[PDB]
């Protein structure tokens, strides 16, 4: 399989700053990754498709890019509502796989 | 007293045209132009035509959604293609050696559908895939006998496959290439992107590339399907290789009929009515050797000419009691053409020449006969297809059918006038000649009167006018009385 | 859009089989693939599998042996069977469709879910 | 006294063919054949020619740069190319589907060019390239409805760019590709070398790459340039995308008549004549049902046959006190059949006026049926095959050779019947005075053997004015014998 | 004392159709249709044909090892192909533009064989390569004027030659493209696999790849080669350039003759014969107008008809002592077709008008003159070639081909009947003027006794009768007796 790691386990970027997660693979996925935002108590949403395509839906303060097996998910500006897990996805091998989720808190 | 050599007269106001005269009036006349048909599609031979509605036959071959009624169809006489169908290539593209194909359809008549290469051998790979394009209701969907395949899992192995014709004879396979708006469509639908497709017979050798291209959309879409086809002879194999853009053939289509036929441009339907002659604009009944309703003619038909009117003669001039031929008009005679007028003691009346009559009659009878049973009547189709870039050939095919519709217009016009000419002057040239056979006969014992008549020196009774009108009047017998 | 709510026990048993299904409202399969995708409390997300309405089907290699994917005939409707439950399967279980290609084309892998639900919290114990 | 029957002799020389007899005389005749042109090129219609001079179909439209003459061209009736023309590609190469589009040009007439893609449109390429092949007073240059878009400074970008026809009708794109003598000059004119030129419609799916190889020169060039041409169909878009080796069109060509016309091959000019009937030797004034001038007629022409002569008698064979059976009346002016009476008032020729007028409608009607029922239609007739179509340039040349010999020998026979009904029924019509005529006379006359009856009772200028119109009152002179 | 004016019979079965009556029999006539062949295939005006055996054109041009016999072909006059020749393509492959290159050698006659690329020029390539399918005696073997360029000891340096014009005439070029069942085969005869062919001339630009798939084995090879050609202009030059796959010529053809022939498909040989016109089923040796052998005739042919017999009459209608015209049947007189019998004082006999018979004569004798002489004999080889791709095209040529000898059938028929029609109403019209001609000089003198005989009211001797045959007649000496 193609392991995804995402890092930093946590930030601890506060409103109104930019948030910046990494995700790495263990083999090259092409543009083939995808984000998700889970939050308790939801499904979770996807943000972004193709490495940077945005999903629909979506406010423009996400946006992402990378390629190969290094990737980022970038919140240009954090509000309230985004603190969630973020985790990335792997879809250019089979079987699909997914990160471990890094989750933004409020310092 | 008195006998007279004339001719049958009439009401008719039939005319004929000849080389020195024009709108002749005449006793009889025999119209050989068929003008007119039945307004109706009928069933050719007893066989029914293949009504496609509103499909092509790309659409139909290829299965279009819209085109489920046409899945199994059965023996058909001709194909009726309305022009500009709706149902064809719903998934926007093109197809290849189109016009060939729509000719091969020509002499086919019944043919199978036989399963090749069944969807679910595709294995490790994805034969789900549709587009909008092709939905049915709402729902998308594909060509019906086509297999789209597409990556499975995250791969696209080497997709293979062929067919040995066993099937019992000749068949027909399709198969195509997709050609995408993009490089995403082309990684996300097959991984690779140097792709190609191959296929190949002991005959064909036929490999290609797909070419993404940003292209106008059709139908929503910006990508384009590629169709071609080849005939699989019997007991060859048909192999197909690809990594990726393929389009496999589920089905092949094994000819049953072989047969003559052809394609019918027409916005009709079939009325359930048979013919053995049918033009676009109806079915044509008919023995007659030329017609001129329409061209484009299936059938084994009389040939189409641009004439209005071929009209022969085979009667008299129409030319309305005590003359001869000299002044015609012998209303009262309706026993045959030529004859005699006779008057005595007994009595009077009119009398038909019956041996000059049926001589006449078999001239006429075997004259008409030859101008219509020289002609000679074959099955033809017709109508061709053309590509838009093959005008020069569709116009060299337009101008050697002028050509041959100008020679027969032009020789059918001059046979009915120069028959005419001569038919009217056989009529006068019989009536002469009785009267000179009959004046050759009575010699010294007659008067001739100037207008056609005779005037016996002699008395002649009914026995003696039964002898001259039948050539067996005894001159010596009757040298007295003068 | 349309909405999906997984449904079933919550208790399953250390040697047992656990079958939850999926509903979707406000629309239906419609030639699309439907996944499944498991989370273990702790853990990221785990793809299972998926199947198409025409009940072609792709699994997660690692669970081939012990998972069957089903659609039925209320065309709406979908669900997983999870067979030799060892409870190291207490997992939030969420279904998911995937995402269309495009709006014209469908029946084709894409490998990225759009439409999500709650998910539902089966816990293995005795 | 006498009164003859008798026909119609002239001086004429005039000679016909029948079927049973060859150089026969006769009175009167008419030559259904056209044999003579004027020698020049008209207009046609009204409406001149394109004078192409010395350049090629594919010249002119290319912009070769010695066809400046033919930039703007005004409505044409016909095409005159000369054969084998100087100025087509002046840098070499070939163009595709040059037959189809000679073909297409012949329906069109006037077009208009338009400008499709304005040469400065193509920002970071360079657009002055050229070459010493097309120069200009020494200066390079190259075609001028076309631009070479080359590398500019270190790139070559994508070359793109695409046009809506929103022009108002049907309009005519060609475009090409170069493709050079080595690797060198491909890098040199466009960096890369994997290059390809992709171009587009709805209907058009090209892609093509250049093809590098060494060539033998042509025009002092080892490298060639290839053309090829599309109809963009009203409310179409035509797209262009290259990364080298695109030669882009600056300009399209509008159709703006679509009227029936053709491409004839001549060296001659226009002499501002006017015709309805064109050859290339010259145009052809007349009204008879065939000709034999040329084959390659453009216009609405009589029918072109093989035959030297056609000519359909009218007249009465003409052959110099008796009647029809010696011939001969010279003295007769009057009409074709006739009379001559002698008695003591006085003697004369007259014409038998009811005899010759139907006479003459029946020939007059004969004549017209021959020329009035062929089918005059316009025709352009010629057609361009390529050196590999030798098959159905071959089968074109045979469709017409065939219907050539049909209508040949079907106007040869139809003059030969015709003729040798004619002097038949003119024979027969005077045979037919004489028994008319006979007839009504009876026991009154004496018939002398030589078309001539003499009369036993005195018959005078009102008797003879009686006998000449049918009315013989016979009872009354039942006399003198 | 009695002069009868009547015509010819005779002993004869000749029938002949008119317009108005079938099966006339006549006294003369004349087949203008020629129906017999002589079963033989002859030499054309004199030059032997060329046999190519069992061979066919690709087999013999490039040197196919079965074709030894063909390797120094003299001038031909037509070329004899056996239909479904087996030395074809020894090594299977396709020939392009094969059916074009077919109808080439159709104007051509002799050609010389020249070597162009001597295949010991190839340094640096190895010029031994062969196969099993084109064996001879066992042993692999190859095409004979071609040379198979393959891989020499671990290399495959370009390979390249090239070749001027300078033969003194056009030459036929003929070279190809081997195409590999798998990759291993590529590198084992080519070391690269990303190859490429490419020739050229002033107007040939062409370039091509290998297409390497597995197909289905032809001759026990799954490989294939194709062959291609080209004319090279007089003082052109052509390239040749590959980095493997290619086959070159060792020779090209030079064209020798240029002259008109035709290809025929046949099964026989050379009979040693000589003809001007040529089918398969044998040569015609006749100087009629039509005939009715076969369609596919090579040489300075009659027009094919559909027809069985066209028979013109060019005598009287045959029909079997004291009487004239009107009775007929003068088998008794056998000096020309029209005469007189006439008995007196002196003696009695038939003798000839020779006037009335020499006109009538002269008159029929430029009619069937006219028929004959008008039509129009051209050289011809009428076949044509078409590829399985090209059936539009393919009917296009039959339908033009039937549709000329539909018009010249049906032409031919009512030419003939309406000739024979006027034939012989143009002989009772010659014999009546007679009985006039003499009729109206005879006048008072005689009796008309109403059976096409005069009886004289004057003695009337053999001096008197012959001034009556000469129409000198002097009338007014012989006013006595009645
Ligand atoms: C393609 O199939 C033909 C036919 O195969 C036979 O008939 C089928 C209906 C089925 O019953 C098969 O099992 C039969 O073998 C193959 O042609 C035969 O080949 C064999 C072996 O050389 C020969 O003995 C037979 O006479 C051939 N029969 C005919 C009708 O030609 C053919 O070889 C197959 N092609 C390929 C590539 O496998
Ligand atoms: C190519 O252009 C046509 C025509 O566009 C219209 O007419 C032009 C002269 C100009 O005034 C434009 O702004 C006009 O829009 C396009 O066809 C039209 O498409 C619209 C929908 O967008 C439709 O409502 C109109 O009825 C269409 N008009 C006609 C005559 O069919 C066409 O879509 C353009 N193609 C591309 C690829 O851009
Ligand atoms: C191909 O050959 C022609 C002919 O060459 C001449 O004739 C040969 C038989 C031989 O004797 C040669 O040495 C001769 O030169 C070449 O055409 C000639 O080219 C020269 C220019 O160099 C010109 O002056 C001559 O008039 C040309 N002669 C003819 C008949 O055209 C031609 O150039 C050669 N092509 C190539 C690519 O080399
Ligand atoms: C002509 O005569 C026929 C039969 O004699 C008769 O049936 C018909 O009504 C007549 N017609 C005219 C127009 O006189
Ligand atoms: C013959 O009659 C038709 C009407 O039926 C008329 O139009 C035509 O002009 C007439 N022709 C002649 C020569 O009188
Ligand atoms: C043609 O008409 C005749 C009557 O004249 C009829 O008997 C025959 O059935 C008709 N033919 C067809 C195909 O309907
Ligand atoms: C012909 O007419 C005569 C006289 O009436 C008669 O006797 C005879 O029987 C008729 N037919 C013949 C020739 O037998
Ligand atoms: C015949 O005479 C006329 C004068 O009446 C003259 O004009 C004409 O040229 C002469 N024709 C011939 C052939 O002599
Ligand atoms: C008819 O006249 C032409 C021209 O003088 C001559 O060549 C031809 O031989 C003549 N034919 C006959 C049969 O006299
Ligand atoms: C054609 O000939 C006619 C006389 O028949 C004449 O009036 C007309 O002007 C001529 N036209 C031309 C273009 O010469
Ligand atoms: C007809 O008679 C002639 C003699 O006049 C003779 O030579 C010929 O053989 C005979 N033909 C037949 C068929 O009897
Ligand atoms: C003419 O004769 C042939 C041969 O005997 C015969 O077959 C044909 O039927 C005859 N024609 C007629 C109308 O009897
Ligand atoms: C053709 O027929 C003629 C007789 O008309 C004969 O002399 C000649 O030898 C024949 N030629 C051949 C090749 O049979």
């Amino acid at each position: 399989e193609i392991v995804m790691t995402q890092s930093p386990a946590t930030l601890s970027v506060s409103p109104g700053e930019r948030a910046t997660l990494s995700c790495r693979a263990s083999q090259s996925v092409s543009s083939n990754l995808a984000w998700y935002q889970q939050k308790p108590g939801q499904a979770p949403r996807l943000l972004i498709y193709g490495a940077s395509t945005r999903a629909t839906g979506i406010p423009a303060r996400f946006s992402g890019s990378g390629s190969g097996t290094d990737f980022t998910l970038t919140i240009s500006s954090l509000q309230s509502e985004d603190f969630a897990v973020y985790s990335c996805q792997q879809y250019n091998n089979w079987p699909w796989t997914f990160g471990q989720g890094t989750k933004v808190e409020i310092k | 007293d008195q006998i007279c050599i004339g001719y049958h007269a009439n009401n008719s106001t039939e005319k004929v045209d000849t080389i020195l005269e024009r709108n002749v009036t005449v006793t009889h006349a025999k119209d050989i132009l068929e003008k007119t048909h039945n307004g109706k599609l009928c069933k050719l031979n007893g066989i029914p035509p293949l009504e496609l509605g509103d499909c092509s036959i790309a659409g139909w071959l290829l299965g279009n959604p819209e085109c489920d009624r046409l899945l199994s169809v059965p023996e058909w006489s001709y194909i009726m293609e309305k022009e500009n169908p709706r149902d064809g290539l719903c998934y926007p593209g093109s197809f290849n050696d189109y016009e060939e194909l729509k000719h091969l359809l020509s002499s086919v008549k019944h043919f199978e559908k036989v399963k090749i290469l069944p969807k679910d051998r595709w294995t490790q790979h994805t034969t789900t895939g549709g587009s909008r394009a092709c939905a049915v209701s709402g729902n998308p969907s594909f060509f019906r006998n086509m297999v789209w395949l597409t990556k499975k899992g995250s791969n696209y192995p080497v997709a293979k496959g062929s067919y040995n014709n066993t099937s019992g004879e000749q068949m027909l396979i399709i198969w195509g290439v997709h050609h995408p708006n993009d490089e995403t469509e082309q990684r996300t639908l097959y991984q690779n992107v140097g792709t190609y497709v191959s296929v190949g017979t002991s005959t064909l050798n036929k490999r290609s590339t797909p070419d993404i291209a940003t292209r106008p959309k059709v139908n929503g879409q910006g990508g384009r399907m590629e169709f071609s086809w080849t005939l699989l002879d019997m007991w060859d194999t048909i192999n197909f290789e690809s990594t990726g853009n393929l389009i496999a053939p589920e089905y092949g289509f094994k000819i049953s009929k072989r047969g003559s036929s052809g394609i019918m441009k027409t916005e009709g339907t079939l009325e359930n009515c048979e013919t053995k002659c049918q033009t676009p604009l109806g079915a044509i009944n008919t023995t007659l050797p030329f017609h001129n309703v329409h061209p484009l003619t299936i059938g084994e038909c009389p040939k189409y000419v641009k004439s209005e009117k071929l009209v022969l003669a085979t009667g008299l001039r129409n030319v309305p009691a005590i003359a001869g031929f000299i002044e015609g008009g012998w209303q009262g005679m309706v026993d045959g053409w030529y004859g005699y007028h006779h008057s005595n003691d007994q009595g009077s009346g009119y009398a038909a020449d019956k041996e000059s009559t049926q001589k006449a009659f078999d001239g006429i009878t075997n004259k008409v006969n030859s101008v219509i049973e020289k002609m000679n009547t074959q099955f033809e189709a017709v109508g061709k297809e053309f590509s838009n870039l093959e005008r020069r050939l569709e116009n060299l095919n337009k101008k050697m059918e002028d050509g041959f519709l100008d020679v027969w217009t032009y020789n059918a016009e001059l046979l009915v006038l120069m028959e005419n000419e001569r038919t009217l002057d056989f009529h006068d040239s019989n009536v002469k000649n009785l009267y000179d056979k009959v004046r050759m006969q009575l010699r010294d014992n007659v008067k001739e009167l100037g207008n056609g008549c005779f005037e016996f020196y002699h008395k002649c009774d009914d026995e003696c006018m039964n002898s001259v009108k039948n050539g067996t009047y005894d001159y010596p017998k009757y040298e007295e009385e003068s | 859009q349309v909405q999906l709510q997984e449904s079933g026990p919550g208790l399953v048993k250390p040697s047992a089989t656990l079958s939850l299904t999926c509903t979707l409202s406000g629309g239906s399969l419609s030639t699309h693939y439907w996944s499944w995708i498991r989370q273990p409390p702790g853990k990221g997300l785990e793809y299972i599998g998926n199947i198409h309405y025409s009940g072609s089907t792709n699994y997660n290699p690692s669970l081939r042996s012990r998972v069957t994917i089903s659609v039925g005939t209320s065309k709406n409707q979908f669900s997983l069977k999870l067979t030799s439950v060892t409870a190291a399967d207490t997992a939030v279980y969420y279904c998911a469709r995937d995402a269309p290609y495009s709006d014209f084309l469908s029946g084709v892998e894409t490998g990225w879910f759009d439409p999500w639900g709650q998910g539902t919290l089966v816990i293995v114990s005795s």
